[PDB]
């Protein structure tokens, strides 16, 4: 219908900055019907402003919302340790009401590279018939990350699942991990298993290897 | 008070039909357009249903005809029906009210939770992830468990019953192609004390009744 | 081989379709017609409308019958609200504002007015009913301003939280969008009362 299409998609600030968000629309909407909402994790989204500058009751002023026909934005003036979360805009003018796929609002850190880890399947699993190679990711900022796993010097696409934590709440790092999964019979065709990683923190990607 | 108050939630399998049910106090229902929206995992938020205050009511298209709204001005609730379930309907569905132009969806329910799955309840195989060799980036090494092919949501993973608890992560769980989610925990500890430290797992899962303790080990 | 009656005057259509101003949905404007003559296939041509949807009679035959009171309704709705002035429809406007009844025999005229009824820094004289407890009965006009209860403590005539203002304007910019540019409609009700036919089309009579 509507599409709204939020940028950008990761805010990385400190607190006491100002942080601006921008909402596109699809199509002109007029103004009365453009809405922000807060949501953090585990929690219902919290309506923040409705009408494009109007506050719901028990907003700060710190919040406040502006713009007209196609482009919106959300501004918090001075930002809070509390106001970190993801932030969606709605349009409720058009048949069917919308939303943006939302903005994530990140603190920002000091840039830290990962340290790599990659462990081969257990020989318990072997057994079971499946082979599941693990690469770990532990405490990097950003998180921003290339994962790419090489079989025998072979880019492998396609065999691979990522999973990722949340801002950790002392450190605000993230932790991520790579699982490749195999059968037993393709994993035993290869030698070479190896894990490269590319990120901000790494002057070069650094690879994690171990033989079969 | 002020507060919507969600239930009904829980597993079904393709076609099954569910009631979610959303008690209300501090508002009427029957005196408010109220509206039910969802949000699947890690995705973001869709409108589903809306009934006005006249009764009038509108449907998302993905799920018109399979979704049903009323309510009940005795109990001052606001129901859902669905039948003929899909896997894309799994999510967790919110209800609320909404002021329009006058003050957009103010009050929000805690949400509750739909799973539609044609899996089977089953445990969570559990296998060491050895640190191998130095496994060293200044001095430490890593290890965890490997908690695979399960259902369904959720496990639970503490370290040496819970007294590790430091320097250890529990990843989100992943969706498999089989249709059963898969966890990985790592934990980060000293090289040094690799041999001295004896490091096991606590796996527990309560759907299923299955509780695993491994011993992860140098290899 | 045609007989109508000796009727002279004509129906004052440029009285409503030519209005230097129309009416909010919520308090929309009947004018009654009667004892008059009028050509419904030059009024079908007369502009360039957006819609010109009829329920049952066709333009074309219009010309041919007799009515003892025909009725016409205006008022200004959006561009995307004007689906909802039919036989059958729902919305905010079909329930709250304006209701057709489900047999309905008639047409509904519409067109953009973008020109005419938005202004640069804003048109709020058209407004629009939103709360209401209950649907319209068809034909219905509501215009009360009382301050609309959603929760369960009584109002007082105050406004607040659960206690609102049923009414809003219409925010009538002309950089709106197609869908929220001001158009106004005019719904054409025919009545055939077991009565002396009063309102019939532009056929002369022979002996
Ligand atoms: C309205 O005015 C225009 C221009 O003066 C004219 O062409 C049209 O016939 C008028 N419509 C009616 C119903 O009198």
């Amino acid at each position: 219908q509507i599409v709204l299409t939020q940028s950008p998609g990761t805010l990385s600030l400190s607190p006491g900055e100002r942080a601006t968000l921008s909402c596109r629309a699809s199509q002109s909407v007029s103004s009365s019907y453009l809405a922000w909402y807060q949501q953090k994790p585990g929690q219902a989204p919290r309506l923040l402003i409705y009408g494009a500058s109007s506050r719901a009751t028990g907003i700060p002023d710190r919040f406040s919302g502006s713009g007209s026909g196609t482009d919106f934005t959300l501004t918090i003036s001075r930002l809070e340790p509390e106001d970190f979360a993801v932030y969606y805009c709605q349009q409720y003018g058009s048949s069917p009401q919308t939303f943006g796929q939302g903005t994530k609002l990140e603190i920002k850190r000091t840039v830290a590279a990962p340290s790599v880890f990659i462990f081969p399947p257990s020989d318990e699993q072997l057994k079971s018939g499946t082979a599941s190679v693990v690469c770990l990711l532990n405490n990097f900022y950003p998180r921003e990350a290339k994962v790419q796993w090489k079989v025998d010097n072979a880019l492998q696409s396609g065999n691979s699942q990522e999973s990722v934590t949340e801002q950790d709440s002392k450190d605000s790092t993230y932790s991520l991990s790579s699982t490749l999964t195999l059968s037993k019979a393709d994993y035993e065709k290869h030698k070479v298993y190896a894990c490269e990683v590319t990120h901000q923190g790494l002057s070069s990607p650094v690879t994690k290897s171990f033989n079969r | 008070q002020v507060q919507l108050v969600e239930s009904g939630g829980g597993l079904i399998q393709p076609g099954g039909s569910l009631r979610l049910s959303c008690a209300a106090s501090g508002v009427i229902v029957s005196s408010n357009y109220m509206s039910w929206v969802r949000q699947a995992p890690g995705k973001g938020l869709e409108w589903v249903s809306v009934i006005y205050s006249g009764g009038s009511t509108y449907y998302a298209d993905s799920v018109k005809g399979r979704f049903t709204i009323s309510r009940d001005n005795s109990k001052n609730t606001l129901y859902l029906q669905m039948n003929s379930l899909r896997a894309e309907d799994t999510a967790v569905y919110y209800c609320a009210r909404d002021l329009d132009v006058s003050g957009g969806m103010d009050v929000w329910g805690q949400g509750t939770t739909v799973t539609v799955s044609s899996a089977s309840t089953k445990g969570p195989s559990v296998f060491p992830l050895a640190p191998s060799s130095k496994s060293t980036s200044g001095g430490t090494a890593a290890l965890g468990c490997l908690v695979k092919d399960y259902f369904p949501e959720p496990v639970t993973v503490s370290w040496n019953s819970g007294a590790l608890t430091s320097g250890v992560h529990t990843f989100p769980a992943v969706l498999q192609s089989s249709g059963l989610y898969s966890l990985s925990s790592v934990v980060t500890v000293p090289s040094s004390s690799l041999g001295t430290q004896t490091y096991i797992c606590n796996v527990n899962h309560k759907p299923s009744n299955t509780k695993v303790d491994k011993k992860v080990e140098p290899k | 081989i045609v007989r109508f009656p000796n009727i002279t005057n004509l129906c004052p259509f440029g009285e409503v379709f030519n209005a230097t101003r129309f009416a909010s949905v919520y308090a929309w404007n009947r004018k009654r017609i009667s004892n008059c003559v009028a050509d419904y296939s030059v009024l079908y041509n007369s502009a360039s409308f957006s819609t010109f949807k009829c329920y049952g009679v066709s333009p074309t035959k219009l010309n041919d019958l007799c009515f003892t009171n025909v009725y016409a309704d205006s008022f200004v709705i959006r561009g995307d609200e004007v689906r909802q002035i039919a036989p059958g429809q729902t919305g905010k406007i079909a329930d709250y504002n304006y209701k057709l009844p489900d047999d309905f025999t008639g047409c509904v005229i519409a067109w953009n007015s973008n020109n005419l009824d938005s202004k640069v820094g804003g048109n709020y004289n058209y407004l629009y009913r939103l709360f209401r407890k209950s649907n319209l009965k068809p034909f219905e006009r509501d215009i009360s301003t009382e301050i609309y209860q959603a929760g369960s403590t009584p109002c007082n005539g105050v406004e607040g939280f659960n206690c609102y203002f049923p009414l809003q304007s219409y925010g009538f910019q002309p950089t709106n969008g197609v869908g929220y540019q001001p158009y106004r409609v005019v719904v054409l009700s025919f009545e055939l009362l077991h009565a002396p036919a009063t309102v019939c089309g532009p056929k002369k009579s022979t002996n």
